[PDB]
């Protein structure tokens, strides 16, 4: 899409319809006449376009009105309302832009932001941009959180986020124009290599993959069409459902063999009855011919009865010979109908051990994409976010993804090495207690109007708690924290002195030996300028490999590589790095997934701010004080950088509305 | 509305494989045995039919009698009439058989005979005695 309508699309908005959010701010318009709505929609789409055409400079209300046409530029209170709305909710002027109107000299309100991850940073920038007092508290000695980038010499490899999942409607598409990211397209082609160290042929490869995709649609069919979602009170997982489907497919293959061989017996038994009748006829014929012969022995001239006997027996014999020939006829048809059915048996097996192994690689891939054993994913909802997939080729940040959080961090009050221990929120404001990660007995206290919590879900999950909430988070929030899944996936960075793999190939799989190890070093990435191969550890393997030393891991890495590329083409690696996200105390995992028994709705619960009780009893309902951003809070874009980024923009909007007032709603 | 084509997922089957933990492995074994059960039954009848096939060896070859090619006549030699009476006694209304025995009389001439020599050859009595067997 292009024009003003491309801008709406690129901003994840329907170009010809007002969103629920827009209805909330412009209820005069959306309940009003259709004419005004289209004026509104155009002004919105047009302003978005203007921002999108040039995201390196701030788009002011003046600049916007300047480039609008009659009849649209006539009503300025509308144009002003629209522009302000877009700016507030970070649809325009977000990320890193050059300001035209230098920041308000004195700030209003004070916000503490926990964590300088991307969601944290994105909010910080917005709030500071709205003229608020913002300070981020990061436990790590670096920004970006789950955007980690290994750097040494010229070796650059992301141990965290690595892929931009398409620029079509991606907020990262704007960020990429603002920040020097080197975006290289990822060539889709991925050759698999069995345990032996030799390629799967295109024959197999395609027939397994197509079976895999067939198997998924099947699970989708069990979920939505057969309502197969609860089993012994427990919510049905995807893994479960995939098994149930494979089983039913194995069952059917047998059902087919039975009914085919059952065709053989039914026919082979018709032949039996016929051969029996045939033996009994060659029996009567044998004896009847004897009698005719005995009557022909009585030499002429004979009387008429004796002549009759000869004639009679002759007729009776040719009558029985007619039948035997008609039965040798029938025998011929049935005897070939057997070589017919024995020529084409149905399928021998559903899948062989070679097949089931390649299919397991495809399962490993899904386990990687969701950073979790498929036995944990919700059947009904594991892909609830599919509709909001971006368009275009997936890309890599060739200069390392960290270039983004670092870029966003510029200009912000960030306290590194500062581990938040306790968040206290009350009717009259909040205080945050953090310590110094280095010498931990050294304590800090922060007073603020509001707290923005961007703590990873795995962190919020910690038992016993890493961060204490005073008063405790309400049960509706903590149940959402429990129900939700927070997965795990790890990366192995292999740095060499030379390329020894197909340089025109970005990714190539390794098929594991067992179901149990299907995610163990199952995939390899050739993405970077330097000679680096990156190796994924997904599924159940991810959680176990964290207990294994780097050498043992790199050993298996080299072994696999030798198997594929020849035992002497694979040298000893110059530099190696192994991630351990579940072990990492500031993550406690990689990213969230829709666990079985959760839904996309739990993500909304995560995003809902907390409003403390009143100080003095009988005093009015307070302002909300505790707010949440993060990958785990954005229903339509979970588990991603853009999603985090967007959630940060979301909360900054909401916080500003709350503490600076929304002038644009009148 | 429907599964992917060739995939089998009936409401009934789904419940059967999920009824317990190894109800999967149970049903897959019932069929594995049902197959082996039928498979040996195949070789059993294959064996039986092989023996029956060999007892039919040579066919009915040393038993066929060369073809009697004779032109259909209209007149009744006393011979032919007497052949007929006995054929009726042995075949009843099987005009085809009676025709084949007499050799040179058409299926209709046989039927004609029935009404012509009806009184003289007491064909009523002859036929009623054919039925008596
Ligand atoms: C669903 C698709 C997907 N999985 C995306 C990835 C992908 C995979 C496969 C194919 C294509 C793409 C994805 N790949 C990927 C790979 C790996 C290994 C991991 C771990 C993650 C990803 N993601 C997910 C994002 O990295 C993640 O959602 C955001 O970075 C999180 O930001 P925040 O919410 O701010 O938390 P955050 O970044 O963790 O920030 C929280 C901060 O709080 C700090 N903190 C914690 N505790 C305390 C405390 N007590 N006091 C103070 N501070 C504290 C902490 O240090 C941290 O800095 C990728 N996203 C993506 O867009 N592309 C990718 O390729």
């Amino acid at each position: 899409p292009s024009g003003v309508e491309g801008a709406a699309f690129q901003s994840r908005l329907p170009h010809d319809r007002m969103t629920s959010q827009e209805a909330a701010c412009f209820p005069d318009i959306i309940s009003g006449p259709q004419q005004t709505q289209k004026v509104f929609l155009f002004i919105r789409n047009r302003t978005l376009q203007l921002w999108l055409d040039n995201p390196k400079i701030q788009l002011t209300f003046e600049a916007t009105l300047q480039q609008l046409e009659a009849p649209y530029n006539s009503d300025t209170v509308l144009v002003h309302r629209v522009h302000s709305y877009l700016e507030r909710h970070g649809l325009i002027n977000f990320g890193i832009y050059k300001r035209i109107k230098p920041l308000p000299t004195k700030k209003t309100g004070k916000v503490i932001i926990i964590g300088s991850g991307v969601s944290g940073l994105a909010a910080a920038r917005q709030l500071q941009s709205f003229g608020m007092d913002v300070t981020l508290l990061e436990a790590r000695d670096r920004v970006g959180g789950r955007v980690a980038t290994f750097r040494k010499g010229n070796y650059v490899a992301d141990l965290g986020a690595m892929v931009v999942t398409g620029l079509g409607g991606n907020p990262m598409a704007v960020v990429s124009k603002q920040v020097n990211m080197e975006l290289a397209k990822i060539k889709q082609k991925c050759p698999l290599y069995e345990a032996n160290g030799q390629a799967v042929p295109k024959e197999k490869d395609e027939m397994v993959e197509q079976e895999f995709n067939r198997l998924l649609e099947a699970t989708s069919y069990l979920s939505h069409q057969l309502d197969f979602n609860v089993l012994n009170n427990k919510p049905v997982s995807l893994g479960q459902a995939l098994e149930v489907v494979i089983q039913l497919q194995e069952k059917h293959v047998k059902d087919e063999q039975i009914e085919h061989w059952k065709k053989i017996v039914k026919t082979q038994e018709e032949l039996k009855e016929l051969l029996n009748k045939m033996v009994n006829l060659k029996e009567k014929i044998k004896e009847l011919h004897q009698q005719y012969k005995e009557a022909s022995e009585v030499k002429p001239p004979r009387d008429i009865t004796a002549e009759f006997l000869v004639k009679s027996k002759h007729r009776d014999l040719t009558a029985l010979c007619k039948e035997y020939d008609e039965l040798a006829e029938t025998q011929g048809k049935l005897e070939e109908k057997l070589q017919e059915l024995e020529a084409n048996p149905p399928s021998d097996v559903y899948l062989s051990s070679r097949d089931r192994q390649i299919l397991d690689w495809h399962f490993a891939n899904l386990e990687f994409a969701n950073a979790t054993p498929l036995s944990t994913l919700s059947l009904k909802h594991w892909d609830q976010d599919d509709d909001f997939e971006f368009t275009g080729s997936h890309l890599t940040v060739r200069n390392g993804y960290s270039c983004v959080p670092v870029a966003l961090a510029e200009g912000l009050d960030i306290k590194l090495n500062t581990a938040v221990r306790q968040v206290r929120y009350t009717a009259s404001g909040c205080e945050v207690i953090a310590v110094n990660t280095r010498s931990t007995s050294q304590t800090f206290i922060y007073k603020c109007d509001a707290v923005l919590c961007t703590l990873p879900l795995g962190v919020l999950k910690q038992q016993p708690p890493a961060v204490q909430f005073v008063p405790p988070l309400p049960e509706w929030k903590t149940s959402a924290v429990q129900r939700m899944g927070f997965g795990n996936l790890n990366k192995v960075v292999l740095c060499f002195d030379r390329v020894f793999w197909d340089p025109s190939v970005n990714l190539f799989g390794h098929v594991g030996s067992t179901t149990a190890s299907r995610g163990e070093l199952f995939l390899f990435w050739n993405l970077y300028k330097a000679p680096i191969l990156l190796a994924l550890v997904a599924g159940e393997a991810a959680g176990i490999m964290e207990n294994i030393s780097d050498d043992v891991i790199v050993g298996r890495c080299l072994a696999i590589l030798k198997g594929i590329f020849g035992s002497s083409a694979v040298p000893q690696p110059k530099e190696t790095v192994v991630s351990r996200w579940r072990a990492d105390p500031w993550a406690r995992g990689s990213y969230s997934y829709v666990a079985a028994g959760s839904s996309g709705n739990d993500y909304d619960l995560m995003a809902q701010p907390i409003t403390p009780g009143p100080s003095i009893p009988g005093a009015p309902q307070p302002i909300p004080r505790l707010f949440f951003a993060g990958e785990h809070t954005i229903r339509n874009y979970p588990a991603t950088v853009h999603g985090a980024l967007l959630s940060g923009l979301r909360e900054a909007g909401r916080i500003a509305d709350q503490f600076l007032g929304a002038m644009y709603t009148l | 509305r429907k599964p992917p084509k060739g995939m089998f997922l009936s409401q009934e089957d789904v419940e059967a494989v999920s009824a317990n933990a190894t109800a999967a492995t149970t049903v897959l074994r019932q069929l594995d045995m049902e197959l082996v059960s039928v498979k040996r039954q195949i070789q059993n009848i294959k064996q039986t039919n092989s023996a029956l096939k060999e007892k039919l060896d040579g066919g009915i070859e040393p038993y066929r009698l060369p073809e009697v090619i004779q032109k259909c006549n209209a007149r009744w030699t006393t011979e032919e009439q007497l052949l007929a009476v006995q054929a009726i006694r042995k075949y009843g209304r099987d005009f085809q058989a009676i025709s084949d025995v007499i050799g040179n009389k058409s299926v209709v001439q046989v039927k004609n005979f029935f009404v012509n020599y009806r009184r003289r050859f007491n064909i009523d009595e002859v036929l009623q005695e054919w039925e008596a067997e």
